[PDB]
């Protein structure tokens, strides 16, 4: 969380700004970002932006910003999602508007930070993120320059029955990822509310409220739930940071499948089979956990070198708010770097929703300026 | 979805288009508004297409401070579509016009190959009398004025959901559908106090707030505990992660009044058999933004559709 | 066998609907209809849905003895319905209502799951006022009446089934789609003189005949060597054996005036931009049948579509 004694220090760039940039920021941990001279003005730490408290502290902020750096936006850079405020704040703005992907944010704003302006490959892994098929993302790899992106991986759509519902009770996450398999889960299953679950079978059958999610976020909430970390959750990455914390020392890791379409596709379910046969054999959480954070780096790992094969790409980036895991980044940068590749994360601004802007606003600046 | 309504604003662009009401006003007298209902099943606890094809164009012709008099209704029918079905659809209606004290006077039928339509739609049309002293409009709502509701909150779009997709909760969900005009009637007793007149139709309440803030230039405070719920409503979401506020409405209103005759305005509303369950549920500030305070005071954004 | 209109008759059954009018006249001086458009292809030579949606309402607004004025435009679009389709539909109804000096100033749109409803369908309502000494009904004919029509009988029925079957005719066939309004107001300068407007849609000239003997209680005896058709119409019907009486018009009135005011109402439909091809085509009878006289003087009854 990037305040005190940090801002409203900005972030230095190499070439000079073509045209003032305003970047209005996500939802989650929302900070905004002005663009002038070598400088972008990113806002300290303002909060979710889904309240009238914070959307008021936002917008003096935003105001305060431009008279204590002389800032006059000339473009608005907004989220792709339609239903954040910093995105109808950006549509209330009588200024041209540039629409920016969440998680080609994420991996830009890693890229001001080390000024770097060529196509990388860039690992995206968060909760959520409206992607450019109208579905969930949060588990993507790109390869992306500052300008556009192209989709290289994903983990396979599942089914998030109720949507904010399920982020909060887990569960419901669990059941839409082991969804198309549940008798496999039965232990699981049956002892979910018999009410409930023909509701929730409902919801994913008929699509009542029920988003499509490429998500790592998800995935591990439902690893959570399986293995009986954590139903119901107080506040969203909860169980995520709780499966961090209890995992075991270990080099173990799961058995993975990468099919090849249109795009390179992992399945989560099928990982998720082994994690729930080891939960029944008894086995310690701490464990699974260490297996699953593996499984996770490895597999990563491995989509990096395919996709270095088929485009000589030597870069890779490391964003999204899932990097805020301690070994998911230490042991993907140690992996990857003795493998030869040059990879990259965040540091001046969080990997999480707090980096957004910086990377809606240089992205923006790309598409002006060429 | 929405980017069909779109290229209608822009091709019809208009004095009357641009007002985005609920009915025209015309001759600086009477009412005009259309409706398709499209509603599957075509028969659902509490009512059928036939009800709602006429209690809804009954409700927005009255939406302007208006007595509904005239209707019209065409009908695009299925081939093979069985009569024993249409005229059970038809006695719904020509009942409902009954209640409301309105006529169908002129109609067109259709009848189209199997697999063009599927088994029926209705349009209906409808005219109606502004009462004197009548000024309701979206337009005209301003920081201070009182926000109520004339009932329950999610009944029809829980019970139609509920039916179609065959979904068992602890208490059946059933229909709201109802005629208004009645109760609108004995609402502009307060003519000029009254300001604005919705029905939360699609959309539900949450986007008649919307659309009273974008258009009266307003922010809307709503708060939880003052809200009218079902509790098999209530409930029904809370499995499914719905918010209530997002679900469809077919016998209610949503209305905004002076501060000093808000409480008329309930008493009156509590006095009719269709606004026994009615209550003020917040206020108009100048914010320019839609809130609810949850309990314990939250002010949480209300989530649009 | 769609006997729906029959159930329509019986559960709406009134005044208004009894009279069986092209609109209803409502307190004295206005009128309004309704009609659904479901015709395919949406496109076609001559037109498209949404030209016709508008001509269509336009003109039924007018045969009352009436200015059209205001429409109402309901939309129920298929999932996946291209935009551009959509866009081209739209423009056509703007440019229509343009030239018939008509604002469309309420409406809807739903969109419906794929397969749920062929591409697109649209209803149309209209109001109009009744001009100072309007008195237009088709009740109101009496034998030594003359009947005139504005035109070429059987382009649009011609022309939509070519189109639509892909039958190839050595001339390609137009429809007549137009707003006939304009004309409509140069007949209504002839007062009480102008006693039935009708426009041969579906059903054509023949049914319109029937329908004014019905309701007028009078027959008809039209003149085939007077019946204006253009040789492309002419031939297609004869080489398939059909009769251009049953094919619908879209830019067509059918007109009775006083024996006295036929010559008059004649040249007024000659003057007019959608009135060239304008005949003298027939007498109001004694006898209650309908009724075509051939070369020489040889009777038979039309034959009902
Ligand atoms: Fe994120
Ligand atoms: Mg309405
Ligand atoms: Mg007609």
């Amino acid at each position: 969380r990037r305040a005190r004694g940090y801002a409203p220090q900005p972030i230095l760039l190499k070439k000079e700004v073509k045209a003032s940039i305003l970047a209005v920021g996500g939802f989650y941990k929302n900070t905004f970002c002005m663009t002038k001279g070598h400088y972008a003005f990113i806002s300290h730490h303002i909060g979710d932006l889904d309240n009238e408290k914070a959307f008021n502290y936002y917008i003096e902020q935003i105001e305060r910003y431009k008279k204590l750096f002389r800032v006059d936006p000339e473009v608005v850079a907004h989220d792709m999602h339609k239903g954040y405020l910093s995105t109808q704040y950006a549509k209330s703005l009588d200024l041209p508007k540039i629409e920016v992907q969440h998680h080609h944010a994420h991996i830009a704003s890693c890229m001001a930070e080390h000024n770097l302006d060529e196509k990388v490959i860039g690992i995206a892994y968060d909760g959520t993120g409206y992607g450019t098929d109208g579905n969930v993302w949060g588990a993507e790899i790109l390869v992306c320059d500052l300008k556009s992106f192209e989709r290289i991986a994903h983990l396979k759509y599942k089914p998030l029955p109720g949507n904010e519902l399920a982020i909060k009770k887990i569960y419901r996450t669990a059941l839409g990822f082991i969804f198309d398999n549940i008798s496999f889960y039965k232990n699981f299953v049956e002892q979910v509310d018999s009410r409930e679950l023909d509701i929730i079978l409902k919801q994913i059958d008929r699509k009542i409220n029920t988003a499509y999610v490429s998500s790592m976020g998800r995935f591990f909430d439902a690893v959570a739930a399986l293995i009986g970390v954590r139903k119901e959750v107080l506040f969203e990455g909860q169980a995520a940071m709780e499966l961090e914390s209890l995992m075991a020392e270990s080099e173990e890791y799961y058995e993975y499948e990468i099919l090849k379409e249109d795009r390179y596709v992992i399945d989560p379910e099928l990982i998720l089979r082994q994690i729930y046969e080891d939960y029944m054999k008894g086995f310690e959480k701490s464990y699974i956990s260490a297996k699953f954070h593996n499984t996770v780096v490895n597999f990563t790992y491995d989509l990096a070198n395919l996709i270095r094969k088929e485009t000589g790409i030597n870069k890779v980036v490391l964003s999204g708010g899932s990097f805020q895991n301690r070994y998911l980044l230490r042991r993907l940068i140690e992996k990857l770097s003795l493998s030869g590749f040059e990879v990259y994360s965040n540091s001046k601004v969080p990997c999480n929703d707090g980096g957004i802007s910086l990377g809606q606003a240089v992205i923006a600046n790309k598409i002006l300026e060429g | 979805g929405a980017l069909i309504e779109e290229v209608f604003a822009d091709a019809f662009d208009n004095e009357y288009i641009r007002a985005m009401e609920d009915a025209a006003l015309l001759f600086g007298n009477i009412t005009l508004t259309t409706d398709s209902f499209t509603v599957k099943p075509l028969f659902f606890p509490g009512g059928d297409i036939g009800k709602l094809a006429v209690c809804g164009t009954v409700n927005d012709a009255s939406m302007r401070g208006a007595k509904p008099l005239f209707l019209t209704a065409a009908f695009i029918i299925e081939e093979g579509f069985p009569v024993e079905d249409l005229k059970k659809i038809v006695k719904s209606m020509a009942e409902a016009a009954k209640e409301a004290g309105v006529k169908i006077v002129a109609g067109d039928t259709k009848v189209v190959e199997k697999g063009s339509v599927d088994r029926i739609f209705i349009n209906t049309s409808g005219i109606g009398v502004l009462y004197e002293g009548a000024n309701v409009s979206i337009k005209n709502a301003k920081p201070g004025d009182i926000v109520l509701i004339s009932g329950t909150i999610g009944d029809h779009g829980m019970a139609v959901m509920s039916a179609r997709e065959e979904l068992q909760f602890d208490t059946p969900i059933f229909s709201d559908v109802a005629p208004l005009n009645g109760l609108i009637e004995k609402l502009m007793t307060l003519g000029e106090a009254i300001k604005v007149l919705r029905d939360p139709t699609r959309g539900g309440v949450a986007e008649v707030l919307y659309e009273i803030s974008k258009m009266s230039g307003v922010g809307i405070k709503i708060y939880e505990e003052k809200l009218p719920v079902k509790e098999s409503v209530k409930s029904a979401c809370e499995f499914m992660g719905i918010d209530f506020l997002h679900l469809a409405n077919e016998g209610k209103v949503v209305v905004v009044v002076e501060r000093d005759y808000a409480e008329k305005a309930l008493e009156i509303m509590k006095s009719h058999e269709y606004g026994k369950d009615a209550e003020i549920i917040g206020e108009v500030n100048d914010s320019k933004l839609v809130t609810i305070n949850t309990i314990y005071g939250t002010s949480r954004i209300v989530d649009r559709p």
